[PDB]
């Protein structure tokens, strides 16, 4: 039951959280979903903010950061590029391993879509 | 009839003869055959068969007759027949596997070779005559031949599979053949270019290797003769030369061991390689960490440690068969230890992964979900064998020291007082392994009075001092001090 | 110690069975279980202090004594076409045990019965 | 063959008789008599294991889809001039020549 | 602190007669091997025994004692005797009473004329925490040090026992089993009112004699009611339930339950002993039949 | 789950008219015989008539059988054993049955 708000390459914040009364101590994740495209995969946060991952064109640009205290997670969508207008559901594993690709883990969220 | 089948070989009319074995062979190829009317009347066709087994048989019908003689070695009250010393010297002369005949025999096409594979396999699975026979006849060295010629031989995915897995049923029952290969024939190298030949079918090789069905399974099965040879006395056996070739295998098995097999063989695939990688020189074992950096990369203390988490991923994907641990659990957590005991980044990565997830500071240390919690409560499994591994491996992965491991569990009084001598003494010291004395969160504030054995609930008020002392209330010492 | 037998087979000298001669709580180890001439006139178990099973010294029987020291019995096997498988079933608790020594003594007491 | 202490040269013998894919080849060392040593291999593809006192100096390279197997080592102290080998890893067949 | 017994080894936590009963263990051993007129031998052995001797030996069976320990047989079956505890010196004892039945005879090495015994700790070890350490195996605190002070709250008690010994019976004339016991005075300990929720640290020492001894059968005088297979996991998961299901205090207390191997700290007991053979086991019936 | 009805006379020199009916639902049976489990040996092969083509008797004696798509003739007083049918695509359908 997670939920998170939302012309150039521009620098965009998106502040995910657990306010949707979620309880996330575990490792989130977030997740694109173009339309007629499936779920993206494309970053994973650990607690404490120590390992970090991205996929092979989202690295550089879209960093994303973690207040584990209040678990929420905040991400910097700079250099806004035609590869943004995917929904975003917000997600959390819940297993003990960096596991990409497969959805293997519900809460998945209302979805926000960027303009 | 089939019965009939024994009385038309005393006449031994050629098409009668063949013809009855042909049909008899595509009709009763499956496993488990007659029920009734063989253990009486099928075993003469047994004797008659072994006694023309024992003559050389003419260049045709030898599909048939070594396709009835596997079919009545699939039965079970025919192998004190079948398994004899002249028998089985007609079955590794048909079979091209003893010394006895190596440069004899005319260029067989591999037909009537995997044929005879075939009954050898079928006799030694359950012949211990035929084990016996075996490591008196030694028929390993034609086979480590066989191995060993591959590079140049098209010898396809049946014969390579089924020899291999003679291999694996002969290393499985004979030990002292074991030690001959592992010796004598330096088995491990020849394993290793086999494993390379395996390997070598290039899936995409720049991303992940996928392996197909074929050689996955004949890799799997060459895995199963690895594990059956490596294991004997190795523990603190070290050489240069053979520490190379094991730190060749090691190589091996980290480009493998990332994989995923065709099919569904990848659990299977995955715990086999595992199997392998365990009673390794553990000396030899941290060429795991040696990894590079690359594009998606779990990148910790400046180290790689993909693989590491892959196999902690195996780890917990494995933990879930209940009805048989101590196969599937132990060889990962030992390695685990090792790899982690060895490196101070590997000790800092799962010392921050699986430990520093705290409970919610009341409940009791072994409720709750999570991974370190499904340790806790498998750390008290009746199974001593898997409880020191996972005693040992919270104990490494604690850093090496015993406040640490009180400061979140309450039985390791009872896990570590055996595995060192009490553990309150000077004894898997203070850490010179980093270890700084600073873990921290907004928890212990519980623990300024930590009551620890248990999770440290603050309602122990029953006195019950009622008059006195030991009044029939602690005046059981006597009947305690025969104790 | 103070113990009753039955058991026997059927009365057409072709009665193969078990005969139960069942003891009071254990024989001790100092002792065994033993029994007499198998008649009620004109020795089928020989067992022994631990082990030496014996057969019938004056009879030669085929008779395929055993005891139950998990059952606190003494179930033999008067079987194999026995004629001399007669009434007065004596089965002796002993109190010592040297050679199967079946007769007529070694024994804390008779016990008292039929067979067949 | 009485190098300066400091660099090398790509080496790159051909091996006689198989093919340089999916066949690992290797270099063994050897100084002037029975003592001999394996120097470093390559597998499937382009990973290699190296000895100690070869970290950091020595390169090797399988060099798929080119010819030879080359081998660039530098800072080269006096402790290497002795006799080197280059074969096959998992299968050591006949030897090479030599080198001086 | 540690209660228990004194058969599992509490140091690592850290004018004599009567040995005659091989010829009870012997005779308890399957085996019948004299070798001389033993009746004549060991009821000599108890033809006076139980009281003052002529010494701790006596110069009329000395005689035939060693005549027993003649039997080299006997001496075959003292080595086979693992489910015979009689002193573990007795090959001592013997060469000591060999040379005493001589009169005017004295040995002096054993023990002290004017011993080794557990006794009293009540050490403070400063590990981080305060740690009180006591044992109680001596029946010594029977003055006035009735469990002293009113030292109670303790965080932890400990149970200890080996399970492989209940058909050797310690009080004489009975077969009360030693584990029928042990569960008899557990009720004593858990559901008294004075260790009312701390842990109950049930230790189970020597595993490997249970699974050695698990070919006598389970279902001889030990557990008459019932009894699994013979397997070393079911009985092991049976005897577990069993006592700790005999606590009356079900969900409040948080009993804690163990396992151990002896003495093997060398590593080809991790996985190379076991671990090892049941892969092998399992790699071998993945297949067959082809 | 395939069961029989064998019964059986007490008495020397009779017939022995026996069932061995389908139960268990389960194909591929196709040929029902019996064995002689005497009580001193192993079972003992006798009515082994598969119904595929043509009877086949006692190996021992004559005793005539049939099978019911049985019926044991002319016994004798010694050749005493615990009788079975005996039906199989599985290996041990025997059922239970009984002995004189």
């Amino acid at each position: 039951q997670l939920q998170e708000s939302g012309q150039a390459g521009d620098s965009l914040r998106l502040s995910c959280a657990a306010s949707g009364l979620i309880v996330s101590n575990y490792a989130m994740g977030w997740f694109r979903q173009a339309p007629g495209k499936e779920r993206e995969f494309v970053a994973y946060i650990n607690w404490n903010g120590g390992v970090t991952y991205y996929t092979n064109s989202v690295k550089g640009r879209f960093t994303i950061s973690r207040d584990n205290a209040k678990n929420t997670v905040y991400l910097q969508m700079n250099s806004l590029k035609p590869e943004d207008t995917a929904v975003y559901y917000c997600a959390r594993t819940s297993r003990a391993s960096v596991t990409t690709r497969v959805a293997d883990f519900g809460y998945w969220g209302q979805g926000t879509q960027v303009t | 009839e089939p019965r009939a089948v024994a009385d038309a070989l005393e006449t031994g009319e050629e098409d009668a003869v063949t013809e009855a074995l042909r049909s008899f062979n595509r009709e009763h190829s499956q496993s488990f055959t007659f029920d009734d009317a063989q253990q009486e009347d099928r075993k003469r066709l047994a004797k008659l068969l072994v006694s023309v087994l024992e003559q050389g048989l003419s260049p045709k019908h030898r599909v048939t007759w070594l396709q009835t003689i596997r079919i009545l070695s699939r039965d079970r009250s025919c192998l004190d027949s079948f398994a004899s010393r002249q028998s089985l010297h007609a079955l590794a002369c048909y079979a091209d596997i003893a010394i006895s005949e190596e440069p004899i025999p005319q260029p067989p096409d591999m037909d009537v070779l995997l044929e005879s594979l075939k009954c050898l396999c079928n006799l030694v699975l359950s012949s211990p005559t035929a084990q016996m026979l075996a490591a008196e006849a030694r028929l390993v060295v034609r086979l480590a031949e066989r191995v060993g010629l591959y590079r140049k031989r098209s010898y396809p995915h049946e014969v390579q599979f089924f020899d291999l897995r003679l291999l694996f049923l002969l290393t499985a029952l004979r030990t002292d053949v074991r030690q001959q290969l592992f010796q004598e024939l330096h088995g491990v190298r020849l394993l290793t270019d086999a494993l390379e030949l395996t390997l070598g079918v290039a899936p995409k090789e720049n991303p992940l290797v996928i392996l197909p069905a074929q050689e996955t399974e004949r890799a799997m099965e060459i895995l199963k003769v690895l594990f059956n040879i490596t294991f004997d006395s190795v523990k603190r056996e070290v050489d240069e030369e053979d520490a190379a070739l094991y730190r060749y295998l090691g190589t091996l098995l980290r480009h493998c061991v990332m994989a995923d097999a065709a099919g569904d063989r990848t659990e299977e695939f995955h715990g086999h390689t595992v199997n392998l990688l365990g009673n390794l020189p553990l000396k030899c074992l941290d060429v795991l960490l040696a990894l590079e950096l690359h594009e998606g990369s779990l990148e910790f203390m400046g180290v790689n440690m993909d693989v590491i988490n892959a196999l902690l991923a195996f780890l917990e994907k494995r933990l879930h068969q209940t009805h048989r641990l101590k196969e599937c659990v132990a060889p990962v957590l030992s390695v685990l230890t090792e790899c982690a005991r060895m490196h101070r980044p590997a000790r800092k990565f799962l010392k921050a992964q699986v430990l520093p997830p705290l409970r919610d500071v009341r409940t009791r240390p072994e409720v709750g979900d999570l991974l370190r919690n499904k340790l806790v409560r498998l750390m008290t499994h009746l199974d001593t064998d898997v409880k020191r591994v996972a005693a040992e491996f919270l104990f490494v992965l604690c850093s090496e020291s015993v406040p640490r491991f009180i400061k979140y569990t309450g039985y390791g009084n009872a896990a570590g007082l055996l595995a060192a001598r009490g553990l309150m003494a000077g004894g898997r010291p203070e850490g010179q392994y980093s270890e700084d004395e600073d873990t921290d969160t907004e928890e212990y504030r519980e623990a300024k009075a930590s009551i620890n054995p248990v999770t440290g609930r603050v309602e122990e008020k029953p006195p019950n001092p009622m008059e006195g002392m030991t009044e029939e209330q602690k005046e059981h010492e006597a009947m305690k001090l025969v104790n | 110690v103070q113990l009753q037998e039955s058991g026997g087979g059927l009365v057409q000298a072709g009665g193969s069975l078990r005969l139960s001669c069942a003891a009071s709580v254990r024989t001790s180890d100092t002792d065994g279980m033993a029994w007499f001439r198998q008649a009620p006139g004109k020795f089928v178990g020989g067992i022994r202090w631990n082990s030496a099973t014996w057969y019938a010294d004056f009879v030669k029987g085929r008779f395929t004594i055993s005891r139950d020291n998990a059952k606190n019995t003494l179930y033999l096997q008067m079987n194999s076409l026995k004629p001399e498988d007669t009434a007065l079933y004596y089965c002796a608790r002993r109190a010592y045990g040297f050679d199967t020594d079946s007769r007529e003594s070694a024994y804390s007491n008779w016990g008292q019965g039929t067979q067949v | 063959g009485l190098v300066q202490p400091g660099g090398s040269l790509r080496l790159s013998c051909a091996a006689s008789g198989i093919i340089f894919r999916s066949n690992g080849m290797a270099w063994y060392r050897q100084a002037p008599g029975k003592e001999r040593e394996w120097v470093a291999s390559i597998t499937s593809f382009g990973d290699a294991i190296y000895r100690d006192s070869v970290k950091g100096r020595f390169t090797i390279s399988r060099d798929n889809a080119r010819n030879a197997v080359s081998l660039q080592t530098n800072s080269l102290k006096t402790e290497d001039t002795a006799v080197y080998y280059c074969n096959t890893y998992p299968v050591n067949s006949a030897w090479g020549q030599g080198t001086q | 602190l540690l209660l228990g017994a004194g058969e599992s080894g509490k140091s690592t936590i850290v004018t004599i007669q009567s040995i005659i009963a091989i010829i009870r263990a012997m005779g308890r051993l399957k085996i019948d091997f004299g070798d001389a007129a033993r009746a004549d031998d060991a009821r000599q052995l108890f033809v006076l025994a139980g009281a003052a001797e002529e010494g701790f030996m006596t110069a009329e069976l000395a005689g035939v004692i060693k005549r027993l320990w003649k039997d080299s047989g006997v001496q075959a079956c003292f080595n086979r005797s693992r489910e015979y505890q009689l002193n573990d010196s007795a090959a001592y004892y013997l060469n000591d009473l060999d040379r005493i039945a001589q009169p005017n005879y004295i040995p002096t090495q054993q023990d002290v004329l004017r011993v080794k015994t557990t006794g009293i700790v009540e050490t403070h070890f400063t590990f981080k925490d305060l740690h009180f350490k006591m044992f109680d195996v001596g029946g010594q605190r029977s003055e006035r040090k009735k469990w002293i002070h009113c030292f109670e709250g303790v965080t932890a008690i400990i149970f200890c026992v080996a399970l492989s010994d209940y058909d050797l019976v310690l009080a004489e004339d009975e077969e009360m089993n030693r584990m029928h016991e042990s569960m008899k005075l557990f009720d004593s300990i858990c559901n008294n009112k004075w260790f009312t929720d701390t842990s109950i640290i049930l230790f189970l020492n020597k595993k490997d004699l249970f699974e050695e001894k698990i070919k006598k059968s389970p279902l001889t005088i030990c557990y008459p009611e019932y009894a699994g297979s013979n397997t070393y996991e079911e009985a092991a998961a049976y005897i577990q339930c069993q006592f700790e299901d005999l606590n009356k205090r079900k969900d409040t207390k948080e009993i804690y339950t163990h396992f151990t191997c002896a003495t093997d700290t060398k590593n080809v007991q991790f996985v190379f002993d076991a671990v090892t053979d049941v892969i092998i086991k399992n790699n071998l019936k993945d297949c067959g039949l082809f | 789950q395939l069961q029989e009805s064998g019964g059986g006379l007490v008495q020397a020199g009779g017939s022995l008219r026996l069932s061995c009916a389908a139960s268990g639902g389960i194909v591929h049976i196709s040929s029902m015989g019996w064995f002689r489990q005497a009580p001193g040996k192993q079972r003992e092969l006798v009515a082994t008539s598969p119904s595929n083509g043509d009877i086949r008797y006692a190996d021992s004696v004559k005793g005539r059988f049939t099978l019911s798509r049985l019926q044991m003739n002319s016994l004798e007083p010694e050749d005493t054993a615990v009788y079975y049918c005996h039906s199989f695509s599985y290996n041990n359908y025997y059922g239970q049955g009984t002995q004189v």
